[PDB]
């Protein structure tokens, strides 16, 4: 900040920026480890529910006319695009139960 | 205009071809290839258990 | 995978919390004259969760972050300046944020 | 696996719903004459889905598929010029589509 000041505020430039992405916001998801694990939910089941519904996963491949080409799974549009949806996914337990 | 199957007409037609050619380093595809899209709705898993 | 929209009433909020999922179960009532609403059907349950009188809806494209997460709002103040306040964001209602 | 074909009537209906499937039961009364159909062996029911009294049959190799899934059938427009056509693909009997 203070070089673009100095720079950007310096006529012997026509424009100076930052070649890159600028700082944006993320939602960081604390897990309440022994909470979950009380529960019964392990951390990988965890882990794999949030990457393959929000990450997409690449499963394995398919035979197109042909060629291998990647099969990918991810939650459905509508279901992932608010927060509150991180939060209305349902995990599975030791005993075969699904908790929220 | 379906994106989607233009650009697997081309990769599977054009693309090829054209780096077989002698003289291309690299070919940077400003699309993507087909493949198997799987949209699975959370909630209907939830209620099938 | 239908169409079939039901009006009912809710009934019964269970006190306790199930052990196993941490959830608390809910009976509505509703009624069934042709017989539709076959048992052990999976159904979806819009249930209100509470009337907001003064909901103030925002575009989520006016809203900015800082680096500690907390909310801000550009207010156009008097004289036309720009002022800074700083805001609670509640849900999201499509594009807009509730404050 | 076999060529053994039987007639029968459909019964009953159920009308609770697996909670573990989410499929309803049906019953159907089959006459075994020469004790064919031994119980316990797997078999598949070709059901009556419904009439209807208006229906367009086209054979499969007249449709074509794209690539995207929406199949279309050409027509002979004026001039006796080739139109592509897209169609909703319904039934299948034979070797003809239900359009």
């Amino acid at each position: 900040d203070e070089v673009l000041g100095k720079v950007n505020g310096n006529p012997k430039f026509l424009y100076a920026m930052m070649e890159g992405l600028a700082e944006a916001p993320q939602l960081r998801l604390v897990i309440d480890r022994e909470q979950a694990r009380t529960l019964g939910v392990s951390f990988e089941a965890i882990s794999s529910a949030l990457s393959t519904a929000f990450g997409s996963s690449v499963i394995n491949d398919f035979a197109n006319a042909g060629r291998q080409q990647r099969v990918v799974v991810q939650a459905e549009q509508a279901e992932r695009m608010t927060p509150e949806s991180v939060l209305r996914l349902h995990v599975p337990n030791d005993s075969g139960s699904l908790v929220p | 205009a379906n994106t989607t199957a233009l650009a697997d007409y081309a990769v599977r037609n054009v693309n090829n071809e054209i780096r077989r050619l002698p003289g291309v380093g690299k070919l940077q595809f400003f699309d993507s290839e087909a493949a198997m899209r799987v949209w699975i709705d959370p909630q209907k898993l939830v209620g099938y258990g | 995978g239908t169409d079939i929209e039901r009006k009912g009433t809710l009934l019964f909020t269970d006190i306790s919390v199930d052990r196993s999922t941490g959830q608390i179960a809910l009976r509505g009532q509703f009624d069934n004259p042709e017989g539709v609403l076959l048992p052990g059907m999976y159904v979806r349950v819009r249930t209100p969760q509470g009337l907001n009188q003064n909901a103030i809806l925002v575009p989520q494209r006016a809203v900015q972050r800082s680096a500690d997460g907390q909310a801000s709002v550009m207010l156009l103040g008097e004289g036309d300046t720009v002022e800074v306040r700083q805001v609670t964001t509640g849900a999201m209602q499509g594009s807009r944020w509730q404050i």
